[PDB]
RNA sequence: AAGUGAACAGAAUUAAACAGUUACGAAA
């Protein structure tokens, strides 16, 4: 969850990233945003929100050459499908902050 | 004799006010201003400390003849109705609020919408350069609804005002909605409406006179 | 004493303007700068932060006597309207301004229109060569109409001098209708028009001067 | 709804796709400003830009072979007279982006 | 010190040119790229971003000695009427255009036309094959007056260059009259004529100095 | 344990501290209220709020200069490790609170 | 039929971060 997040992310190519955290706040702002929400009611509700959860991860892909490389090793898309309730929801929205966390302890 | 006057109102927002809440303590995302909401659900709710210190401001100088240079400490008219620490007359007040609540939502899920509050971006020119500093705020919705309860109830041996009282509480809240209230209202996020102001009695003890 | 004046106007939109709003922060189309519009309905309302920083900058560089370097530290005729960090006899502004919303919808629809936004082609030329980086823009409609609200007060002690401030009040708007109002205004965007300028009073503690 | 748009769209035939994002700035217009306005007013007061929808993927289809051979795939003109509720068309609108966002993973 | 000086211009149209607005988005059909038009009604309007781009780099050839590559990167006399990205003195444009809409057509359609744009049909030869590619262009009247006005303000403090000012705004559009405006103007479609070329004062700080 | 917490923390650099308590009021919350309730239930069944523990020192090392500059020679990340017993945990809990006794005394 | 990939910087800062009227009341 945490240890093997840490090793995969520094793990890239040349150095000085020209990606900040600010770039990113599209697909960043709905996973946030879902997690105290799936705490309070129930997960067959919330539709419409799931699907277009997955698109944020498809159309920012091919826009942006600093997104496709980090998908692909961090397997996103994979944990998109295994999910289907809303107890295994909640580890997936806790993984996705040991990707901008860790980001930016090496430079920003 | 004694009894429990409930003045009950829904605060409609005509425009998005912003309200600092506990920054350094939320999850993650406690940049960009973090909106102090309920500490068990999503639903943002508003505190009632920045309605009573609000209304008393705009109270304290209009109704009084000398400027106020410390708090509790004002005129007299107006001292017995929130309430004084500095006078061994009287202590507690007549006016007890309520942290209102959104109760707007039974029909805003029926228009789908992404997320009970928004992020704004701001920034400012330091008048020798561009752009500087790319700051962002958070705001609230607009057009929505507050269970707002005015707690009110007399001593008994003050009855003789109790007219007077009524022009005083009328004059505070509608002199409220001509400004804005909760924080970063100087460029025009506050300026709430109480809309459906009436008046009820929940103990029973006072006749129904005043409403609107 | 404590008076409530309102300066209700029509920001006339004599040519389609851009505002940039939450970039990366949208719905179904966040392309080329989704301009900000209400979290509740679809009409693109205007944030009330452009209207008070730029008015300010205007108005600072032709009734001053120093060259100003930082926000808050511009003379002295004007800090009292918008605000000051520094001073110590007064913080809170006597300006309060107000989210104005699009009003025209009540006969828009009559005249045939398609949407609210659309996408104009507008790109750049790189001299050397012929065409690069396609990009594109993001304006409104155009002809627009605004609901304005002036929220003005007094302090009491500020009314030996309220007739000085309605001439500065009604420079600062006559200056800003030749000038352009938002983002990227350069290529002739702007240009704003304050049409019915007229004032009222809603507390009522004050008789009323101007007129037009 | 997303699951199956993944697959229906990879499948088609010779690669280097000459169906650029310059040619599809028409009807991708209207369905993005569908979704924002149904939300506001009723679904029976605006009757003036329903009909109009189905218009672009009749006219604009016959002016060139790279346009009839997406509708035909993805069923665009069928969903098109089942909706008729003002919730019903807010599913469609979502639909739209899986054409939109999984064309470009793969190229662009 | 510090006026509001407008340039106020009828630019007359001796040939229908054409400019690649937003295309694709007409009524019932888009073919041979619409014109961009109105917003909200019918009637053509020419964009103000081409005027912007057009008469900067006709103009950066004869008041400059260094060619550059890149705009906002070559000298300064001439940088400071359209912006600098670079530079740290200033930053802002004194020069504010507008988007001139068709006012020839209170009298026009009292004649009896059809409409605004018509469709020209033209082919190509490779000069190696027959006739092929039936393509057509979108052209549009003749002989079209519009309200251009050019708004122009000084700086107060910066006041040294006034009359050196006036012969480059003057010299750049009779040197665009001279020269095709907007695309495809290879074939004399574009060359404009500024008729009425007068200044006035608007605000009221400063006199009437320049006229043609 | 409390002894090297004198000498450790008062071998800085330039004096005249920028840093005081109310800026540290976000890593300094979630150790308090661990002590207090790792003794109640066992510490498998607590599995979201040890991994969320390690994010506040990335997320927060990064953003201020005086938050990296003190975990490195404290040793934090290090401890966080070598703890999975709750009685280990326990032990954890109580050097923190010297590394906050012994900065207020030479300033604030 | 006709290369179309909005480009490049700052990623929230400088005040103020417990102020006061004050403590076993009447039995063995």
């Amino acid at each position: 969850k945490a240890e093997r997040a840490i090793s995969l992310l520094e793990k890239d190519n040349k150095g000085n990233y020209l990606l900040t955290t600010s770039q990113i706040r599209k697909l960043l702002s709905l996973c946030s945003s879902l997690y105290d929400r799936s705490k309070e009611r129930k997960f067959d509700e919330l539709i419409n929100d799931v699907s277009y959860l997955r698109v944020q991860f498809v159309y920012q892909a091919g826009r942006e050459i600093a997104v496709k490389d980090l998908i692909e090793k961090a397997q996103i898309l994979e944990a998109l499908k295994e999910i289907k309730d809303r107890e295994t929801l909640q580890r997936f929205c806790r993984y996705m902050e040991a990707l901008v966390a860790y980001f930016k302890f090496y430079g920003g | 004799t004694f009894a429990k006057i409930k003045f009950s109102a829904q605060i409609r927002l005509e425009t998005g006010l912003h309200i600092g809440g506990s920054d350094a303590f939320a999850a993650i995302g406690a940049i960009a201003s973090p909106v102090i909401k309920d500490p068990i659900t999503n639903i943002p709710i508003i505190p009632g400390s920045s309605l009573k210190g609000k209304m008393r401001t705009l109270l304290a100088k209009v109704y009084n003849e000398k400027v106020a240079e410390k708090p509790s400490d004002d005129s007299d008219i107006l001292s017995r109705l929130f309430g004084n620490s500095k006078d061994k007359r009287f202590k507690m007040g007549r006016l007890i609020f309520r942290d209102a609540f959104l109760s707007n939502a039974d029909e805003l899920d029926s228009l789908g919408v992404r997320s009970y509050t928004e992020v704004k971006f701001e920034n400012t020119i330091d008048r020798i350069t561009a752009e500087a500093n790319p700051r962002q705020i958070e705001r609230a919705i607009r057009n929505s609804t507050f269970d707002f309860e005015l707690i009110y109830e007399i001593t008994d041996e003050n009855e003789n005002q109790v007219e007077e009282d009524f022009k005083v509480i009328r004059d505070g809240l509608k002199l409220l909605e001509l400004d804005y209230l909760g924080g970063s209202g100087s460029r025009g996020y506050g300026k709430v409406a109480f809309e459906k102001l009436k008046a009820t009695t929940v103990f029973g003890n006072y006749d129904v006179k005043t409403l609107n």
